[PDB]
């Protein structure tokens, strides 16, 4: 999983 | 598909030459060094990257297997002994010979030469040195691997594989 | 001198 | 006296440098200089005369140098082709009741004081003065033995690596007239051409590394065969028979320099099998060219 | 003529090591 | 003013006398005419002197000289470091903006020195002087904002932003007016290259190869996930993983610098270092417009 | 005499015998004669390494007398002025000499040169009485003035710097070696720098790990304790690229390996060290040590 | 042509080897009579 939530 | 140096039938006056490793530029290069001059006998040469060897129902006799090792990658390595697995013993008798590029330069030898040196001794094959990226050592191991190539062969009459095995074996 | 010319015999 | 005038100085201690020997480094002279030095500071020339003083009298002191306005007036070309003529960087400048050695300029200033004559700093300026190569035939000295293989041995590193050449062939040519001289091979060069045989090529500088393989020390046919021959055979069985040709002559000068050297006999009868087993191989190996078999017939002459 | 000959040759030890390599399919002071 | 003739100097010492006379073309500050009266052959400290002695005969100010960095800056366009920000959530005017924008960065803490220049391609270029409530703004530390009109992206050259960020970032929304303002992790040095990313703007037969079909494989695969246009020029990339090890998860952080990424890792295929298929991780990066990454298990 | 024995020994040295295990440095404090400023001074710096034949006839007493001739040498190339000063406890054993200082100090030291062997024997015992053996040389500061050191030395004392070069295999054993170092205080985490080889300036891996990460693999790849074996640094390799090719499908092995850097210490290729905690300082002095005596024999 | 270049090589390393030869003789003489010079005076 790319994390996008940073 | 283990290789075997006695499949077919070779041409009339006929050579073949292999060449594994990794490199592909510097593979077409040797290769072109090989090619710059053409003895009495047709020279035929193959590159691939690893073993076995891609099949093909047209394919010669390959007279001599050549292992090029750079010292600068332990991949190559690791290539050379993941090949090694599909070729039989046979080859092993003087038509199998290991090159080893840029051993000169001690600092960008990844790997130690004592290693390829302790592999090549565990197998009784030839040895030899050179580097790929000079043009004159590249030009003269291209007559040296011709030359063997000759040996090798049998166009000249009065020696074999096992002869030249017996002429290039090292002390220990 | 022969080595010399050796040399300038592979030069060939 | 002339150093009390600060017009004459500098030139004066030009002067002074030049001819000073061990004999005229006095102790009322070193007081004078010592307080000339406090009176007019650490001046170049001053600083040169004194150090001068206390390579020759170190124990007074504790209890190759360029001087200012030193430009040659009187440089006509005839000078110069004579000043050329009077001396009989890869190479080292020398730097200096011994013999001074700067002094030595003439054939019998050395045959007058071989025995009172003193070790270089640097001995590379021994290579190309054969003066000093007199001194060294016969010095026997162990600490110099040490400093000149250092010195040779990291030379020919630096020079390789920094190869990879007219230069390089020419020193390797001047050290290998020197070579011819002393009737006795280096060790630098044996080590040298031991570690670079494998990685060799057979092209670098193959006219003078089949020099050097030519004066090799005496050992037992057991050691220099697995590290020294190996790749030798790998050459030649390989290599064009003109440098079949050269091997062979550089093995038979071996032989010669050998017998030269033992006037045992196990390892000179091994070296003759193997050099015959060769022999044999090649005049098989080049469709019985007769191109070798003179080299071969020579070496058998000998 | 001459290419005749020298392909009749390297037949000639193609087939002796063909030979010698068939009969073989039936330490080192013996060796050397 | 003193404090505006060193600011000057030290831009004009900033830019390489060889393209002065170009500046004074992109500054036409000063008349044709002053220029003429100095030549550009002699020293360097003459021309910056007799520069400072033409800006002296003229009223010299802090709009002017801002002018002349923006323009300075626009030359160069390859000394500072670019991050992006997204605005989000349709009439446009350059008047109003500039006075709401002008407003909103005095009404900021007292004062600010704030510059536009308007470009080519809707570039407006904006320096910003921070100065706090009981100092003149310092020129010695600028920021630069480039805005695009009726544009969802903006670029931010941050050297000492990081002290007030959010101010910077509500002042623009509030002129653009747009609600959501947020700040994708994207950073690079060639803005022109970040530009193009954002807008998505960009024989001897004797031979027998063996393995062929491999070869044409990975370079038709590599071709395939590349193309024939030139890849952007990006030059830093950096990725933070944490993921198990499978082989408690390990976390991984690595940094790739190049001078011209994309070409390299355009070449690893070819030279045979990486699979044919390239990891999504790298044949994204101008796609899914990110230069970050963060991995989880 | 010396030379026929040495040689036989530089003749036995082949590349046939087996590579030593290796004992793993223990948390040592710093010797009782072992001044803490000056060490303190000489870690956190960086350093480049230079290979020494032995001294010719050098004397501990004299070290005014070589300040002196050090500055008649610059003032003779050309505010400044030389500083001998001897340190003791970093020798390895009693046989191994007293090192010592040389520091350049403008009336703020800006060039400094250390002397040092630890644990060097091989060349002690291949020595005769009158030399001196301190083959590791360390440099910081501007390289025309460790060049003009250089040529003073080789005039001098008849011997040369060899700029040490250190390859992957060593590199890689000695990022083993302080990788099994024990450290109270994880103050760095571990990083590696590779560099693909190619003519025009390529992508540059630096691959990082977390230390407590770190610890654990390493720990799970510790089979003897207190020694470092061949098959613990190629397996610590190996599970490095499988990881690298897991998470990415590029094969890190074929590249080239140019830096490596951890808590206590950081390598480079070209010769540059920097030294962080003084607990295991000596013993790398001893490995790099071992390295000097490589290049002279 | 091999043949004549060492017979040349061969004629100019005798030169060189008389003219060694030459000059170690008066190095011979010399630290004769030094040494004999320095045992009479001692």
């Amino acid at each position: 999983i790319i994390d996008e939530s940073d | 598909s283990v290789l075997r140096p006695l499949d077919k039938l070779p041409g009339l006056n006929t050579a073949t030459i292999l060449l594994v490793g990794t490199e592909d530029a510097l593979l077409q290069q040797l290769a072109d060094s090989m090619l710059k001059e053409d003895c009495a006998s047709e020279l035929k040469v193959h590159l691939a990257k690893s073993l076995p060897l891609p099949s093909s129902v047209n394919r010669p006799r390959i007279d001599l297997i050549v292992f090029v090792v750079n010292l600068h990658s332990k991949y190559s390595l690791q290539n050379t002994e993941e090949s090694l697995r599909h070729v039989d013993a046979s080859f092993f008798l003087g038509k199998v010979c290991f090159l080893a590029t840029g051993a000169g330069r001690e600092s960008h030898c990844s790997i130690h030469r004592h290693t390829v040196v302790k592999l090549a001794h565990t197998y009784q094959s030839p040895l030899l040195y050179c580097d790929l990226e000079v043009e004159g050592f590249r030009a003269t191991m291209a007559q040296r691997l011709v030359r063997v190539l000759q040996i090798c062969a049998g166009h000249v009459p009065g020696v074999s594989a096992l002869n030249l095995l017996s002429l290039l074996r090292s002390s220990e | 001198g022969v080595l010399a010319h050796l040399e300038r015999l592979e030069t060939q | 006296a002339s150093l009390q005038d600060d017009a004459l100085c500098p030139y004066v201690c030009h002067l002074l440098y030049l001819l000073t020997k061990k004999e005229n480094v006095k102790p009322f002279r070193v007081r004078k200089l010592l307080d000339l030095q406090a009176k007019m500071g650490m001046q170049p020339h001053l600083q040169a005369l004194l150090s001068l003083y206390k390579f020759f009298a170190p124990a007074l002191i504790s209890v190759k140098i360029y001087f200012k306005n030193s430009e040659n007036l009187w440089k006509t070309a005839l000078l110069a082709v004579k000043q050329r003529n009077r001396g009989p960087s890869v190479i080292p400048v020398l730097n200096s009741g011994s013999f001074p050695l700067e002094q030595l300029q003439s054939f019998p200033q050395l045959l007058q004081n071989i025995h009172c004559l003193e070790l270089p700093s640097q001995m590379g300026s021994v290579l190309n003065n054969s003066l000093l190569l007199h001194y060294i035939n016969c010095v026997r000295d162990e600490p110099v033995l040490l400093r000149f293989y250092y010195w040779l041995s990291q030379t020919l590193q630096e020079e390789c690596i920094w190869y990879k050449g007219k230069e390089f062939t020419n020193f390797l040519d001047t050290i290998i007239r020197a070579e011819c001289f002393l009737q006795e091979g280096f060790y630098s060069c044996e080590a040298f051409l031991y570690k670079s045989l494998p990685l060799w090529d057979g092209l670098c500088c193959r006219s003078q590394f089949l020099q050097l393989v030519s004066w090799i020390p005496f050992s037992s046919f057991s050691e220099v065969k697995p590290l020294l021959f190996d790749h030798l055979a790998q050459l030649f069985f390989t290599s064009t028979i003109y440098f079949k040709c050269s091997v062979l002559q550089s093995l038979k000068e071996l032989l010669q320099n050998w017998l030269l050297w033992l006037s045992s006999m196990n390892s000179v009868s091994k070296l003759i099998h193997y050099v015959g087993w060769l022999s044999t191989t090649a005049m098989r190996l080049e469709s019985n060219n007769t191109f070798l078999l003179h080299f071969i017939l020579d070496f058998y002459e000998k | 003529d001459r290419m005749t000959l020298l392909l009749r040759a390297q037949t000639k030890q193609q087939l002796l090591e063909y030979k010698s390599m068939v009969d073989a399919s039936e330490i080192e002071a013996k060796i050397e | 003013d003193e404090t505006v003739a060193e600011f000057i100097k030290r831009t004009i010492l900033k830019i390489p006398m060889n393209e002065l006379t170009t500046i004074l073309k992109a500054w036409d500050f000063l008349s044709e005419n002053q220029l003429q009266t100095v030549n550009f052959r002699q020293r360097k400290e003459s021309v910056v002197q007799h520069l400072i002695h033409l800006c002296e005969e003229k009223r010299a100010s802090i709009s002017d000289a801002a002018l002349l960095d923006i323009i300075y800056m626009q030359f160069h366009q390859h000394q500072k470091v670019w991050e992006v920000f997204q605005m989000s959530k349709d009439l446009f005017d350059m008047k109003q903006f500039k006075n709401s924008f002008k407003k909103i960065l005095q009404r900021a803490l007292k004062n600010v020195t704030v510059s536009f220049r308007e470009t080519e391609e809707n570039a407006v270029w904006i320096r910003i002087a921070w100065g706090t409530q009981y100092t003149k703004p310092n020129q010695y530390k600028p920021t630069y904002v480039v805005y695009y009109s009726q544009t969802p992206y903006a670029f931010t050259s941050s050297s000492m932003l990081r002290r007030n960020t959010p101010l910077l970032g509500q002042a623009l929304t509030i002129a653009s007016k747009h609600h959501q303002i947020v700040k994708m992790d994207l950073r690079s040095r060639y803005l022109d290259s970040l530009k193009a990313i954002v807008f998505k703007q960009y024989m001897d037969s004797r031979i027998i190869h063996e393995n062929i079909v491999e070869k044409e494989r990975v370079q038709r695969i590599t071709q395939e996930t590349f193309g024939d246009y030139p890849q952007p020029q990006l030059e830093f990339a950096q990725y933070k993983l944490e993921t198990k090890f499978k082989s408690e998860p390990l976390r991984c952080l690595i940094k790739f610098s190049s001078p011209h990424l994309l070409e390299a890792l355009k070449s690893l295929a070819p030279a045979g270092i990486a699979d044919a298929p390239l990891s999504p991780l790298l044949t994204c990066i101008p796609n899914k417009r990110m230069n970050y990454f963060k991995i989880r298990d | 005499p010396l030379q026929k024995r040495l040689e036989s020994v530089r003749k036995q040295s082949s590349f046939i015998l087996t590579p030593p295990r290796r004992k793993i440095p223990q948390c040592s404090q710093l010797q009782e004669d072992v001044d803490p400023q000056k060490v303190a001074f000489l870690l956190h710096k960086q350093w480049t390494l230079y290979s020494l034949t032995p001294l010719y006839k050098f004397s501990y007493s004299n070290l005014k007398e070589y300040s002196r001739l050090l500055n008649a040498f610059i003032v003779a190339e050309k505010n400044i002025k030389v500083i001998f000063s001897t340190l003791l406890g970093m020798k390895g054993t009693q046989r191994d000499p007293e090192a010592f200082l040389v520091q350049i100090v403008s009336k703020k030291v800006l060039w400094t040169g250390w002397f040092c062997c630890v644990f060097g024997d091989s060349l002690l015992e291949t020595v005769s009485e009158d030399f001196t053996c301190l083959p590791l040389f360390l440099a910081n500061g501007a390289e025309s003035n460790t060049a003009i050191i250089g040529t003073w030395f080789q005039k001098t004392f008849d011997c040369y710097f060899s700029p040490l070069a250190i390859n992957a295999f060593n590199l890689s054993w000695m990022a083993a070696m302080w990788t099994a170092c024990k450290m109270d205080h994880y103050v760095a985490t571990t990083e590696f720098l590779w560099s693909v080889p190619c003519s025009p300036q390529s992508l540059d891996i630096s691959f990082a790990i977390h230390p407590e990460d770190a610890k654990a693999l390493w720990d799970s790849v510790h089979k003897t304790p207190g020694e470092v074996t061949q098959e613990e640094v190629d397996l610590f390799m190996d599970c490095l690229y499988s990881h690298f090719h897991r998470h990415f499908k590029i094969h890190l092995s074929a590249t080239r390996l140019v830096r490596v850097s951890t808590s206590v210490a950081s390598a480079h290729t070209d010769g540059k060290i920097k030294i962080l905690c003084h607990k295991y300082l000596i013993g790398v002095l001893a490995y790099l040590t071992e390295l000097a005596i490589f290049q002279i024999e | 042509s091999t043949k004549e270049s060492k017979n040349e090589k061969l004629k100019e390393d005798l030169e060189r080897e008389q003219r060694w030869l030459d000059e170690q003789q008066q190095i011979m003489e010399s630290l004769n009579v030094l040494h004999s010079e320095l045992k009479n005076k001692v």
